[PDB]
């Protein structure tokens, strides 16, 4: 998931958004 | 532009995007 991903990987502020309420 | 983010980098991250409208954190 997410938190996996920005960590072990990379990614964008756009897929953070998802997690917004 | 692409982001590496550990941590607490990601809490800090999560609240600059998503801010009032607040977020869930959830690790595995
Ligand atoms: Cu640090």
């Amino acid at each position: 998931g997410i938190v996996e991903q920005c960590c072990a990987s990379v990614c964008s502020l756009y897929q953070l958004e998802n997690y917004c309420n | 532009v692409n982001q590496h983010l550990c941590g607490s980098h990601l809490v800090e991250a999560l609240y600059l995007v998503c801010g009032e409208r607040g977020f869930f954190y959830t690790p595995k």
